[PDB]
């Protein structure tokens, strides 16, 4: 995996799925769980985001396998999917963090 | 009509040939405390007394009573007295006991002449005809209201003082029509007191910087309230600084450059003076926009300042030490971002005074600490009279801080200025989430019964912030009607309500004919009809004092009145 993960083409394609669960997914409730967990990150100026494993588990599953089998490369893009998706709803927050 | 624009230049050269001489003390300047306007004014009007040397004493007065009081003890060699400020709207003639043949010395030939006389500098309306008219012995200063407004006024008032049956039916009921149409009219402010002593500086050829900054002090006040006016003068202050300001650009700074420019000064509570966290949080405007009092307006802010690219941490610097390239670049940042709020109307231009090394002030900046000043700067005739006394107190205290040797005093006016603000927020808040705004029709009812430093709105000027604020609140929201506000704060000690009505406001971009204050009349009108006790004192004749148990027993007549 740790050879897969890496690979430019494969990373590419894992970080737009990444980009689409965090756009695309919602609640039980229909709420877009994930906008309202960005809201809060900007707001506070937080430089972390909770993601549930669950929600991963229950979209896209081999996003959640790859993360549980080698985290060391596949957090090192989803730190970056989740940076671009804080800079859609606030431009800009690289100067933040 | 009584002095026009026109010739201001002979009553001031009348001053002079009565007033001046080196041998005593003849010329008086009453004026209202309480009034930044009048404050301003005076100040440029001493400086202009001092440069001829003409020996004069100024009195800040509180309200009617005090005028009186102060009035009747006059000496009697005082032969020229300015009211700058108030008086406009009352029969002085009336009111002060004159008679003029009590007055009148040369009789002789078409003439007249007087021991005295009473110049009136007022901005308020509806004008008391008999004073402007009726009277030779008071004074009035104008803009042009009387010639422009008045004429139909003028011919009814002479066709009923000549008039001392059909013919007379037909004709006495139309000229008192006409008065009786004239007042029952509410009250408004015209023109800034101070751009009229401007402009008698501009007949005598007087004008200078510092006359200038007290011309802009002075008629910035108006904006938060009468914004419409504000807007008339601007224009022309703008003409003022360009004419007196030096021929050099890209000029070095030097301890002794006073620098006067026009430049953007955004509509923001004391930026220069605090962060720019807390200039959006304190602001006025800025509250109305966003609904800043809940939680969510409050996260609004910060989701502002996150899409702005400000870190909280360094929106909440002090604005000296928040970084260099933040401070340039955020003419850039706010033509970008505020219009996602609807707060592009915060983009203003102003003036903003620099003296030497020690850091810019702009108007706007200056007067909320003059203002506060006059507010915090310090049996019932007793506790009332040893409380006037500390209005009158506190005016020593602002006319002080526009000298510019005494910057430590302007400091401690933009720190209390801070301590005030806050206050008000953290009232106007309760007011708003404790719902305590009851509507009655005919107006909005506010009736502050208990709460944190309560005991700082019993002066008239802090009630009014705490009104100004919750005016410009509703004035933004879109479903609302817009209807008068009175707002009441008891005090504990004395036991009375202080009791303010409010004229709402039009939002604060739309671009219409005034709207009046007739609180005014109808506080007179219950008042005369009922026997409960009040005070109708007070200058700004919309402010009432009212005994704890007479007060739901007067909105209860208050609600039935038609001159709402």
């Amino acid at each position: 995996y740790s050879e897969w993960i890496t690979q430019p083409n494969v990373s590419r394609t894992i970080a737009r799925e990444l980009k689409s669960f965090l756009l695309e997914y919602t609640d039980e409730t229909g709420r877009s769980v994930y906008g309202a967990r960005i809201r809060t990150l900007g707001e506070m100026n937080s430089e972390s985001l909770e993601v549930n494993y669950r929600h991963l588990a229950e979209s896209k599953a081999i996003l959640a396998l790859f993360l549980a089998k080698c985290p060391e490369e596949m957090l090192k893009i989803f730190d970056l999917v989740a940076m671009e998706a804080t800079e859609l709803h606030y431009p800009d927050y690289a100067r933040i963090h | 009509m009584y002095y026009g624009i026109s010739q201001f230049s002979e009553a001031y050269n009348k001053i002079l040939r009565n007033s001046s001489s080196h041998s005593s003390c003849q010329l008086v300047i009453f004026v209202s405390c309480l009034n930044i306007d009048a404050l301003c004014a005076t100040k440029m009007l001493s400086l202009l007394f001092k440069k001829q040397l003409v020996q004069s004493q100024i009195v800040p007065i509180f309200g009617y009573s005090e005028l009186r009081r102060h009035y009747s003890q006059l000496d009697d060699n005082i032969n020229s007295l300015l009211l700058v400020g108030f008086g406009g709207v009352i029969d002085l003639e009336a009111f002060l006991e004159i008679d003029p043949q009590e007055y009148v010395i040369d009789t002789d030939s078409g003439e007249q002449s007087f021991r005295r006389d009473i110049y009136v500098l007022d901005a308020h309306r509806p004008w008391n005809l008999d004073n402007i008219f009726g009277s030779q012995i008071i004074q009035c200063f104008d803009d042009g209201t009387v010639d422009d407004t008045l004429g139909e006024q003028k011919e009814a008032y002479y066709k009923l003082l000549e008039l001392d049956r059909k013919q007379r039916k037909k004709q006495i009921h139309e000229y008192e029509g006409v008065l009786e149409e004239y007042y029952s009219q509410g009250t408004t402010v015209v023109n800034s007191i101070s751009a009229q002593i401007y402009s008698l500086l501009s007949a005598i050829g007087e004008t200078n910087l510092s006359n200038l900054w007290l011309n802009i002090l002075g008629t910035t006040s108006l904006d938060i309230a009468y914004a419409q006016v504000y807007n008339r003068l601007y224009p022309l202050l703008q003409d003022e600084v360009k004419r007196l300001t030096p021929s050099s650009r890209n000029s070095v700074k030097t301890p002794d450059t006073l620098t006067l420019n026009i430049q953007p000064d955004y509509y923001l509570f004391l930026l220069r003076h605090s962060s720019l966290y807390d200039s959006f949080y304190y602001s006025n405007y800025v509250n109305a926009k966003l609904s800043l009092w809940n939680e969510n307006g409050k996260k609004r802010l910060h989701k502002m300042f996150a899409r702005m690219g400000i870190p909280l941490s360094t929106a909440q610097e002090t604005w000296l030490y928040m970084d260099h390239s933040i401070k340039r670049e955020l003419g850039i940042i706010f033509d970008k971002n505020l219009d996602r709020y609807g707060l592009q109307d915060i983009i203003r231009d102003g003036f903003v005074r620099t003296l030497g090394y020690r850091g810019s002030i702009s108007a706007s900046e200056f007067v909320e600490a003059l203002t506060a000043l006059l507010e915090v700067g310090n049996n019932s005739a007793q506790k009332l009279t040893n409380l006037r006394k500390r209005w009158v107190s506190n005016f020593w205290l602002s006319w002080d801080a526009l000298d510019d040797r005494k910057v430590e005093l302007l400091n401690r006016g933009i720190q209390l200025a801070q301590d005030l603000q806050r206050a008000i927020f953290n009232t106007g808040v309760a007011i708003l989430e404790k719902k305590l705004i009851k509507h009655l029709r005919i107006y909005r009812l506010c009736v502050l019964q208990d709460g944190p430093d309560l005991d700082l709105y019993r002066n008239p000027l802090t009630l009014l912030r705490l009104g100004n604020w919750l005016i410009e609140c509703c004035a933004e929201s879109e479903d609302k009607q817009l209807l008068p506000m009175v707002l009441a704060s008891i005090d504990e000690n004395t036991d009375t309500y202080l009791v303010a009505g409010l004229t709402p406001r039009y939002p604060r971009g739309l671009d219409k004919k005034p709207i009046l204050n007739n609180f005014s009349m109808a506080f007179q009108q219950i008042t005369a009809e009922t026997d409960a006790k009040v005070r109708i004192d007070n200058f700004e004749s919309s402010i009432i004092e009212i005994r704890r148990e007479d007060l739901s027993p007067f909105l209860e007549k208050l609600t039935l009145s038609g001159l709402l």
